[PDB]
């Protein structure tokens, strides 16, 4: 007879609980429903203030317009270069705004510091120190700051990684720059790109600026004729303008990247633009063995796995080539069923690594 | 020993109200859901 309390409370409990489960979604959706009335409002920076109301504002979408204030507007606060919300029809301020632009992680590439520190790629240690002192420290010791630093040699040896490892050590925001996107086509977009790269960083400083392998947007060009090269020269110069120009690296620093240095504008290499031309030689037999037991041995390996003799046969390799040595033996490892690499896996690779190139 | 039965019984319609009334509250916006969407 007493089974009803359940059948009462069973319904009840769920039911009374099922109340707002359903009910929550309504208002939320309703907001979405409602917000469909909320309509978009144009944007622009104030070029200047003609009169208290009268403004010179280039539309963030397009050309200049004479406009007035609107409301909740501070004709005080309204000032040159100030992003404001603008009107579609009234064409006046629809709000006063903060501002920033560009795909920070895409067109700009925004990654904070770096993945592994300078040490993990150690064996470049010359640079490792040498760069840090000329990059990281000049911040923390007010007693020139450095203009620019240019990697060269084979990339990613730790080379490209250096940047991250570099980026890691400082605390600045590492900002990666690939080149051609800075002027694809896109029949323009030069400083606006780079200055956002400057200014965002200039505001977001400390920032690391790392410009990848810059021979498309860097370098002295060709006949120095016009392929749209005139785009490049500009772009080539836009940095020059920020560098040989008064723009400094306030807390934001610039890492230049090339795999070959001689591929760059001589004027670019100049101090006032570049104060460091960063070589990345191949690791020595020491440096290898150094990097060897670094990149390699941290992959699980036997002591059976042949440490130096590999290095003996390991010559003219880079940091990733060292990794290749590991990675290649790893083939034989998965071929020999090895989580721990065995010397068998190894020197087959080593020569095989020393095979294709030196 | 039958009180709470009739007591938990008189809850159900008032209980049911909750869901039964929200089924109104459902359709109210469920429409507007479909409406401004579709």
């Amino acid at each position: 007879k007493l089974l009803e309390h359940r059948r009462y409370d069973d319904q009840l409990k769920q039911r009374r609980q099922n109340i707002r489960d359903l009910e929550k979604l309504y208002d939320k959706t309703e907001n979405d429903i409602k917000a469909l009335q909320s309509i978009g409002q144009l944007i622009g920076e104030v070029m200047k203030e003609l009169s208290e109301e009268k403004y010179i504002v280039k539309a963030s979408s397009g050309p200049r317009y004479i406009v007035g204030v609107r409301n909740s507007v501070d004709r005080s606060k309204l000032k040159k270069g100030v992003r404001v919300t603008l009107d579609i029809t009234t064409l006046t301020i629809m709000r006063i705004l903060p501002r920033e632009t560009d795909p920070l992680v895409y067109n700009m590439t925004s990654f904070e510091q770096g993945e592994i520190t300078f040490d993990g790629i150690g064996g470049l240690t010359e640079q490792i120190r040498e760069l840090r002192e000329v990059i990281e420290l000049p911040l923390k010791n007010p007693e020139k700051p450095p203009k620019g630093v240019l990697l060269y040699g084979p990339p990613g040896t730790g080379k490209t990684l250096l940047a991250k490892a570099v980026a890691a050590t400082i605390g600045a925001n590492f900002i990666f720059s690939p080149a051609s996107g800075i002027v694809d086509k896109y029949i323009g977009e030069s400083a606006r790109i780079i200055r956002e790269m400057f200014a965002y960083a200039k505001e977001h400083e400390p920032c690391i600026i790392f410009m990848d392998e810059v021979d498309a947007i860097g370098g002295r060009r060709f006949s120095e004729g016009t392929s749209a090269d005139r785009e490049i020269q500009r772009t080539l110069m836009e940095l020059l303008t920020q560098m040989d120009g008064f723009d400094n690296l306030g807390q934001t620093k610039i890492i230049m990247a090339t795999n070959r240095p001689d591929t760059l504008d001589p004027a670019l290499l100049r101090p006032g633009r570049l104060d460091r031309k960063v070589e990345i030689p191949l690791p020595n037999e020491a440096g290898r063995l150094e990097i060897f037991k670094i990149h390699t041995a941290k992959v699980k390996k036997t002591g059976e796995f042949d440490f130096e003799a590999a290095v003996k046969m390991s010559d003219g390799f880079n940091g990733a080539d060292i990794r290749n040595c590991a990675t290649e033996a790893g083939f034989f490892a998965i071929r020999d069923d090895r989580d721990h690499i065995n010397p068998d896996d190894l020197m087959k690779a080593v020569r095989k690594v020393a095979e294709v190139k030196k | 020993m039958a009180t709470l039965e009739e007591l938990d019984a008189q809850t159900l319609p008032g209980d049911d109200e909750l869901d039964q009334e929200i089924l109104n509250l459902s359709t109210q916006e469920l429409q507007t859901r479909a409406k401004l969407l579709d």
